[PDB]
């Protein structure tokens, strides 16, 4: 018994958890994803890997979840191991409806959550989750918020970023290409396409090969919606078709 | 109900009303109170028909299993044990009053008796149910020893037939059931076939 | 006496990969294969049941197996993982009905039995399934039709195999067919799909084919089989 | 793949990289330890259990030297693979179906006995704290219509059922000198169902047996109720294939 | 209520009213009261709607269950089996009194369960407050054998005598017939029970309600 | 070396390492001495000390009126199954009003000190003993391993050097039976001093000794105490 | 064959060719163990061990290994005593709990399959290990007869007429087709158990040695008991003299 | 008795195409109001409301724990939950408290979310359910409301002649019963609109 526990959940002489490194890994291998904050709004933006000519696909995204009424996330990883973190996400935000009568605040879903990864790590002999998420919403507290999570049950809240594959070249672009106090649902989408375009093994970003979400207030009611297929494409074109128009002035 | 076993030289008879009441309302006037237990092992049974049906059910299981286990013919006191254990076990949560007959390779015919209590004997012959009280005189002073499947056969039928007719709790058709070595073969008794007595006029 | 081990048996390697999953797929690929399509009016399943060695009684066990009234199954890989999960998925399909009182929306189902297959894979003492799923439903008027792998994972396809030559078994369907097929049309092509590998004497007995239209789930005789089986009926 | 190893995919029931478990297929050789093989055949009117009765010793009582297993009245068996192991199975058998009974009202189909045997060892396939059975289990008796049954299942889970079959050492040479005589199948009656398992036994063991070494079970639509062949009879069948 | 049953020639035939009451006052007059088991199994339900609904409900998904690893038809002893050991196992606590019907590969089967838990194997059985009522019927006009027609009237006329002379029973008789080849759910199979036609007229014509606050919201 | 660390693992010898090793902890205990007359049981034991501004360990231990037991091996054990022997004792006189027949006592050690060399994460205790007692079938001396085995003996004596002892009583065996107390006594600190440095021998400071007799329940002597037997010694022969 | 190449450290770790050298390893244990022997006569069966002296400081009658399982049924022993010691406590309260269910004297079939299904249990998993020990029960009654049993190490269980365990297995049976048990009574029997025993010990290596021997037939009057001092004594002199040929 | 504690009345009613459900207002405990603004009926949806009736602490208990599992249910399903599935929800949480149920008998009335069914039923304390194609009452008034509507119901009514007739039935019944009343509110379902209104009814 002794002899065949691997010990997922034991410090390396360096101080760090290896299980918790080599599912980092598996993430940055999976359809990249990411978010921008905006001040109108936030948005997700990810790599739809499921892209094959006979999926039948019937799903409102593949990679994009609504948690609470104000909150949606998009994941990186093992599919089957973000149901499972997801489903716990919805369970845990109705758990505070039901308590409080009131929606979860944002980053409060988020640390519920990263408690039970950290957990993972800590004790019981089990290997932790392979997922990484990103998390959006509206919360009467601070508004439009974005997180990002990890396997490692760490998290941080972000005015913009990616996870998943290159999420290093997404991540210096936006880095310097992002209105630090004046962005708009649009300059977001904006980023999001020339971002995508970039990391992304793909000449001409078709609108499959993505999935965009947006959240944004309205009236009281939180909205949030999966852009559809022509809508997308506006958003490549206009990409493109003012690309070919910068190059004109170099 | 009324409920009798008799033992005779190589077998058993068994015998019993057809009568279950709730109140004073017979929800069954055709009722089959004596229970297979095994091949040649049955109970007689009186009290909450629930309980006396849930046990026995309980006790087939059981002694079936202990006999293809042990490949053999399971013994009558066996099955007793298996019902007294149930019986002394629950006693609080049972109203069952159980009598144990059959046939054992090694024993011949027995009757075993397992009251409300939970208590276990073996005897002659044994009666229970609410109207067994009006035959004791009745048995006491008939049942001889020697009787044969035939007499015994009749000496319940007779019993049977008197509790029945002062017993409210009691009535419908008598059923029977002589067990020996050979097996097991079950009658009925309907309306002229059941023994009758004169009621005493002028 | 028995304890038992509380420490998973599947774990990330260095490269990121989940090393049990994949073998476990590997046990598929090299299971017999499976066909699926959805015809946009009904979903077909059929598999290369080829044990029949002459003693063999083809009829005593089914890979083609209902779990509602209105849902299907087959697989390929391991014949005994499968057994367990369509005991569970039987079994979660009566749990959903009897709190809703509404059959089980079959993309319901697969996200219940992929739970399941997705446990074996971070639990203690435990291997994957080897085995891979095709559900294929009538929920709500739209047929539906889906695989789950050892994973954990699912997906919505309109049309796929699994098992050996799996691989030329989706190309071949990458083209060889395509929607709007009707009823006993996406039959043809999926029995069709399968003898482009089905080696030996692909008879009635060989085979085994379920159906799913809109009015219940059902597995077809050895008749009504080696009918379609004469290149037609 | 080709035979490849990873961890200890060959000591506990884990997957190898080729995607097999060792550790099952290492049970199915255990099987063989033994050194026995059996046979059962499905006649249209019956099913036969036969297999060997090594008894090298005079100091045993013969009587208690088996591999006929009475599970129901209705449902025997023959084991064959580690002794202990079997014995165990077996009692996991009478309860499972002493239980089906008393649960439903009525007794185990040989099918379904057979089905969750085999569903109990699926799991030791699965878990690692345990290791599969080294046994295997063949299962006869007759159904409400559909006549005699011969049910076998796996120490891998596996279950079916067959018009014959056999297990043991030469379990691979008794199915295909079976499924020969399967085709030429004359009229499958109680007696040619009961020679036709005896030779193949003999013919594969090439030993032309006397009565004691080898037994013989049988379960018939006209007495239902499993049947272990006498020394006595089983040698009237021993004659009656000699008078050829 | 009043539920019954009866063992005929070809099957069996099961009745029941349709009558559902809070206290002396009817909440329904039209409570189906033969509830579903397997396709070839039929279970009438007196006592607490709760309980006779959730026990049915049970045993016939885990007779879906059975069947769908056995392959083959469900018996009634098996229905009748689980029933009772449920209820005994809850000593009378789950108050379901039910009379079992149904068609089995042995035959058609009639079996009267009580909420303690005993079975009763009868050619003819009744349960419900109407139940003594119903059995009169019976017990006055009962033949072994009988036909279709004759067996499906004789039970229509026990949950009749049920229904005008038990308070506790009202409204249809509704039947359901199972024979070796057939199940026939006759819905309303009787209906001798009408409201009486209303001799005034009291329509609340738009503006008669004084209101205080209104507030719409469009859909789409 | 895989088949050293559990007890769980049987060697291709048909032998468990772990067993042995607690066996092992037996030996390195200092020495102890028990035997038998018809009337007395008698514990002897050599105590050591870790420095000289130590005390010596205890070696002998009261269980009940009718027994008490020196002990050789991890001292953490020792504390374990005296506290189980003493509650075993304790739950005899409860129910029956009776002492504990000594031999029913000794297998329950046997039964209980079993389990655990048989299961996985588990380990032998790591003490042997031997015990001294007097039922009513006389005096007795036992002795327990670390391996669930245990024995009924004439006379005894485990721990380091505890040959020499053994040595000794297997020479005078024939004599015991009819010593009186004293020179039973006697007979066992002369077998003890057998198991010494001959550059030195029997002191009242590490010398402790149990006696249980049917004229008396079960003492221990320790320091001023023990001088009364160590008077009227022997030579020692150098 | 040397194989064990981590193949021999669970009991639920299978060897590439179908062998659990766990339980293999425990009947060692047994093999090293002192030779015991088993005869069903006809009116009862008899025991025999022979007890090597551990020690002169022992006493007559230390680490027995033979023990009443049941007042009807004896266990006789070979190997790891303490395993063994465990198994006849088992045993015992398997004969208990039978009586206080059904009622009356557990059948020795029954009592051995299920003592065996125990041992067996012990022969799955690792977090166990097997019994390294075997051992025969023996009983008479009127209804019975004389029954003989052997279980081992892997939990089989057979029924002999006349079968030994322990360093001479195979010499001691080869002296016991001497005999044709079937035919003879107890009484003889125990001086043909004394006999095989002192053949069978080796007077070099294993120094001196105890002889134990049960009881239990229509001599006993079902009862288990200890052959009787005179007895025994009888079948030493007889056996040592038959030695002297 | 526990149900008749902060009284109550609850009514559903079936037109063509459109649905009603009304409700009293009062939140006493025995003699005393407590409050006038209590509410009873609570949206589970568009088109698809509950009412409670009962005692006061499971009547919100019942609701917001429904809430909980209404909610996950859509989230999980990809759609929006049909009326005779919610009954089929509630008649399972309630049961789940078969011995030591909440105190609330339930009404629902809804529309079909894809179709134009119109739907009404009413529960058990412990969960069995009722349909109805007429209407459907809860609270401590049944008799008094089931007067009223063996009265004024007709089989087709537009949502103008049914908000007329339901309002007229509570008012009435309401106003022949003690502890409920202090106002009314009504809810008609179109599959267009909602309208809410609160009735002028008596304040005693
Ligand atoms: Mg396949
Ligand atoms: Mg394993
Ligand atoms: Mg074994
Ligand atoms: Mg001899
Ligand atoms: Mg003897
Ligand atoms: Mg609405
Ligand atoms: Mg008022
Ligand atoms: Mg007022």
């Amino acid at each position: 018994s002794r002899r065949y526990d691997s010990r997922t959940t034991i410090f390396s002489p360096e101080g760090r958890l290896y299980q918790v490194e080599y599912a980092m890994e598996a993430i940055g291998h999976a359809g990249t994803c990411l978010g921008i904050l905006a001040n109108d709004g936030v948005l997700l933006a990810a790599e739809r890997r499921n892209i094959h000519k006979l999926l039948d696909e019937v799903f409102f995204s593949e990679k994009i979840y609504k948690l609470n009424e104000d909150m949606a996330c998009s994941v990186a990883g093992i599919t089957s191991d973000a149901n499972v973190l997801t489903n716990e996400l919805r369970l845990i935000a109705q758990r505070y409806l039901l308590q409080y009568q009131e929606p979860i605040p944002c980053e409060q879903l988020v640390t519920a959550l990263c408690d039970i990864k950290q957990a993972y790590t800590q004790f019981g002999g089990k290997r932790p989750f392979g997922v990484s998420l990103l998390y959006i919403g509206w919360d009467k507290h601070y508004g439009f918020q974005l997180y990002q999570s990890d396997p490692s049950g760490n998290y941080g809240g972000w005015k913009a970023t990616c996870i998943g594959n290159n999420s290093a070249a997404a991540v210096s672009m936006l880095k310097q290409d992002y209105k630090e106090g004046e962005m708009t649902l649009k300059s977001a989408l904006a980023l999001a396409i020339k971002v995508l375009n970039k990391t992304m093994d793909v000449s001409k970003l078709s609108a499959e090969k993505v999935e965009i979400a947006t959240l944004t207030r309205e009236n009281g009611k939180t909205v949030i919606r999966v852009l559809k297929q022509k809508e997308v494409e506006q958003l490549i074109k206009k990409h493109e078709e003012e690309e070919a128009k910068a190059e004109r002035e170099k | 109900t009324t409920i009798m076993a008799v033992q005779f030289d190589g077998g058993v008879v068994l015998g019993a009303d057809s009568r279950t009441t709730t109140g004073s309302y017979i929800a069954n006037r055709v009722t089959d109170k004596l229970t297979p237990i095994h091949d040649r092992i049955f109970c007689c049974r009186s009290g909450s028909a629930a309980d006396t049906q849930a046990v026995a059910d309980a006790v087939t299981y059981q002694l079936g299993f202990h006999s293809i286990e042990l490949n053999e013919p399971p013994l009558v006191h066996t099955a007793a044990s298996l019902f007294k254990e149930m019986c002394y076990r629950y006693r609080e949560d049972l109203m069952a009053g159980i009598i144990i007959a059959g046939w054992d390779p090694q024993e011949g015919g027995q009757v075993y008796s397992v009251p409300m209590g939970g208590m276990m004997v073996r005897q002659s012959f044994a009666i229970g149910g609410s109207g067994s009280s009006y035959i004791y005189g009745y048995v006491d002073a008939t049942y001889r020893e020697g009787m044969t499947k035939e007499e015994c056969l009749q000496f319940t039928a007779n019993a049977l037939a008197l509790a029945m007719e002062r017993d409210g709790s009691s009535g419908g058709v008598i059923r029977l059931a002589a067990i020996a070595e050979s097996g097991v073969e079950r009658q009925v008794l309907l309306g002229d076939q059941i023994p009758k007595f004169a009621v005493a006029t002028l | 006496a028995e304890r038992g081990y509380s420490f998973s048996l599947t774990t990330f390697s260095p490269s990121g990969k989940l090393v049990q999953i994949e073998y476990a797929l590997a046990a598929v690929a090299g299971g017999a294969p499976s066909v699926g399509i959805k015809a946009a009016n009904g979903v077909v399943l059929a598999t290369e049941k080829k044990q029949k060695s002459i003693l063999y009684d083809e009829r005593s066990v089914h890979k083609v197996e209902p779990i509602t009234k209105h849902i299907g199954l087959v697989y390929s890989g391991m014949g005994p993982d499968y057994r367990v999960l369509v005991h569970r998925a039987r079994k979660l399909a009566q749990q959903y009905y009897l709190v809703y009182q509404e059959p089980i929306p079959t993309a319901q189902l697969v996200q219940r039995v992929a739970s399941v297959m997705q446990e074996y894979t971070q639990s203690g003492g435990v291997r994957p399934f080897g085995v891979s799923l095709l559900i294929c439903g009538w929920n709500e008027g739209r047929p539906y039709l889906f695989q789950s792998d050892p994973s954990g994972a699912y997906f919505a396809w309109k049309a796929t195999a699994m098992g050996k030559n799996y691989v030329n078994g989706k190309t071949f369907l990458e083209k060889r067919y395509n929607e709007d097929l009707e009823l006993e049309d996406a039959i043809h092509t999926a029995i069709l799909t399968l003898k482009e590998s089905f080696e030996g004497q692909m008879t009635e007995d060989n085979i085994e084919v379920g159906i799913c239209n809109e009015a219940g789930f059902r597995r077809l005789t050895p008749t009504e089989v080696k009918d379609y089986l004469a290149a037609i009926a | 793949s080709r035979g490849s190893s990873a961890g200890f995919d060959r000591h506990i029931t884990i997957f190898s990289p080729e995607g097999r478990l060792y550790q099952v297929e290492y049970a199915f050789k255990a099987i063989n330890q033994g050194g026995l093989t059996s046979v059962a055949v499905r006649g249209k009117d019956c099913a036969v259990i036969v297999t060997q009765k090594k008894v090298p010793d005079k100091l045993l009582d013969s009587s208690t030297v088996t591999h006929l297993f009475k599970i129901t009245e209705n449902i025997g068996c023959v084991m064959t693979g580690m002794t202990a192991d079997s014995r165990s199975q077996v009692q996991r058998a009478r309860y499972e179906a002493a239980n089906w009974k008393y649960k439903y009202g009525y007794e185990i189909p040989v099918d379904m006995l057979c089905k969750r045997i085999a569903d109990i060892s699926q799991v030791y396939t699965q878990n690692a704290e345990m290791r599969p059975l080294g046994c295997c289990m063949i299962l006869i008796g007759i159904d409400e219509e559909q006549g005699p049954q011969v049910y076998k299942c796996d120490p891998a889970g596996y279950y079916c059922g067959f018009k014959a079959t056999a297990a043991g050492v030469k379990q691979t040479e008794s199915t295909s000198f079976l499924e020969k005589k399967v085709k030429k199948k004359f009229d499958w009656t109680f007696e040619q169902t009961v020679e036709t398992a005896i030779t193949c036994l003999s013919t594969v063991l090439s030993i032309d047996f006397k009565p004691s070494e080898i037994e013989v079970g049988v379960v018939t639509v006209e007495n239902p109720k499993f049947r272990i062949l006498t020394e006595a009879e089983i040698d009237a069948h021993l004659v009656a294939l000699a008078e050829r | 209520t009043t539920i019954a049953g009866v063992v005929y020639k070809d099957g069996i035939v099961l009745g029941a009213d349709t009558r559902a009451t809070e206290g002396m006052v009817v909440a329904d007059k039209n409570c189906s009261k033969i509830h579903f088991i397997s396709p070839n199994i039929y279970c009438c339900g007196a006592g607490t709607a709760a309980d006779t609904d959730m026990t049915t409900q049970l045993i016939s998904s885990n007779l879906e269950l059975h069947s769908l690893s056995t392959g083959r038809l469900p018996r009634v002893v098996t229905a009748n089996r689980m029933l009772k050991q449920m209820l005994f196992r809850y000593r009378g606590y789950i108050g379901a009194a039910l009379v079992l019907g149904g068609v089995d590969v042995t035959g058609p089967h009639l079996y009267s369960i009580y909420p303690h838990g005993s079975t009763d194997k009868l050619p003819y059985v009744t349960m419900g407050s109407g139940s003594l009522a119903a059995m009169a019927v019976f017990e006055d006009k009962f033949r072994p054998d009988m036909e279709e027609e004759e067996a499906k009237n004789l039970v229509s006329e026990a949950i009749a005598a049920g229904i005008f002379n038990d308070l506790g029973s009202g409204s249809n008789i509704d039947l359901c017939v199972i024979s070796k080849n057939k199940l026939d759910f006759l819905r309303p199979y009787t209906v001798p029970n009408k409201k009486g036609t209303r001799l005034g007229r009291y329509r609340c014509e738009k503006g008669t309600t004084a209101v205080l606050t209104e507030k719409i919201t469009p859909l789409e | 070396n895989q088949y050293d660390n559990d007890v769980t693992v049987w060697s291709p010898q048909g032998r468990i390492h772990q067993i042995e090793y607690a066996m092992e902890a037996v030996k390195q205990g200092s020495a102890t001495v028990g035997l038998k007359s018809k009337t007395h049981a008698v514990l002897v034991a050599l105590k050591r000390a870790q420095s000289e501004l130590a005390a010596h360990q205890k070696k002998i231990l009261h269980v009940d009126n009718h027994i008490g037991i020196s002990i050789a091996g991890l001292t953490a054990d020792a504390r374990l199954l005296c506290n189980f022997m003493r509650q075993e004792c304790l739950d005899s006189r409860f129910v029956f009003d009776r002492p504990l027949p000594v031999s029913r006592l000794v297998s329950l050690i046997g039964s209980k000190t079993q389990i655990p060399t048989q299961r996985y994460g588990r380990r032998p205790y790591g003490v042997g003993l031997l015990i001294a007692g007097y039922d009513d079938m006389g005096p007795h001396i036992f002795q327990t391993c670390p391996s669930a085995n245990y024995f009924d003996c004439r006379a005894m004596s485990i721990g380091a050097r505890s040959q020499s002892a053994r040595t000794y009583l297997e020479r005078h065996m024939s004599e015991f039976m009819e010593c009186n107390l004293n020179e039973l006594v006697k007979h066992g600190l002369r077998a003890l001093r057998e198991t010494l440095p001959a550059e030195q021998d029997l002191t009242t400071k590490n010398v402790s000794i149990g006696i249980v007799g049917k004229d008396l329940e079960f003492t221990i002597y320790d320091d001023d105490d023990v001088s009364p037997f160590l008077e009227g010694l022997e030579e020692r022969p150098q | 064959s040397s194989i064990g190449t981590g193949y021999d450290l669970s009991a639920s770790t299978f060897s590439p060719d179908g062998r659990v050298f766990q339980v293999e390893y425990a009947m060692k244990a047994v093999e090293n163990s002192s030779t015991a022997i088993g005869i069903r006569c006809k009116d009862g069966v008899v025991f025999g061990v022979e007890k090597l002296v551990l020690s002169k400081l022992y006493e007559e009658g230390s680490n027995k290994r033979l023990f009443n399982v049941d007042r009807h049924v004896g266990m006789a022993v070979a190997g790891l005593l303490a395993d063994a010691r465990s198994l006849a406590d088992i045993a015992r309260e398997e004969a208990s709990n039978f009586r206080s269910n059904f009622g009356y004297n557990i059948p020795l079939k029954h009592l051995a399959d299920r003592v065996a299904m125990y041992v067996h249990a012990y022969t799955l998993y690792s977090a166990v290990r097997p019994f390294g020990c075997s051992f025969m029960l023996g009983s008479y009654s009127v209804n019975d007869g004389a029954q003989l049993y052997m279980i081992d190490p892997s939990g089989v269980s057979y029924g002999y007429w006349g079968c030994a365990i322990g360093k001479a297995r195979q010499a001691a049976k080869t002296e016991i087709e001497k005999l044709q048990m079937k035919e003879m009574t107890c009484r003889d029997i125990v001086k043909e158990v004394a006999k095989i025993i002192y053949i069978v010990h080796d007077e070099v290596k294993d120094k001196a040695f105890e002889l134990e021997l049960s009881w239990v037939g229509e001599l006993t009057n079902g009862r288990h008991e200890i052959v009787p001092k005179d007895i025994r004594e009888e079948a030493e002199k007889y056996a040592k003299e038959s030695l002297k040929e | 008795s526990i149900m008749s504690y902060n009284g109550g009345a609850v009514m559903a009613m079936k037109g063509k195409n459109c649905v009603a459900i009304a409700a009293d207002r009062r939140f006493g405990i025995q003699a005393q109001l407590v409050t006038t603004d209590f509410q009873k009926i609570f949206p589970m949806g568009d088109r698809l409301y509950i009412g409670l009736a009962g005692l006061a602490t499971d009547v919100q208990t019942v609701a917001q724990r429904l809430k909980f599992r209404l909610n996950l249910y859509e989230l999980k399903e990809g759609r929006q939950i049909k009326p005779y599935t919610l009954m089929s929800m509630v008649a399972n949480l309630l049961y789940e408290k078969r011995f030591g149920p909440y105190y609330t008998e339930p009404v629902i009335a809804g529309l079909d979310p894809k179709t134009f069914k119109p739907f009404i039923c009413s529960l058990d304390l412990i969960g069995c359910p009722m349909v109805t194609d007429d209407f459907v009452v809860s609270g401590t008034c049944a008799e008094q409301m089931y007067g009223m509507c063996e009265s004024l119901w007709e089989p087709n009514m537009d949502p103008d002649h049914l908000f007329e007739t339901i309002s007229q039935a509570m008012l009435n019944a309401v106003d022949r019963d003690a502890v409920s009343g202090m106002g009314v509110i009504v809810h008609i379902i179109e599959k267009d609109k909602i309208t809410t209104r609160t009735l002028k009814a008596r304040m005693d």
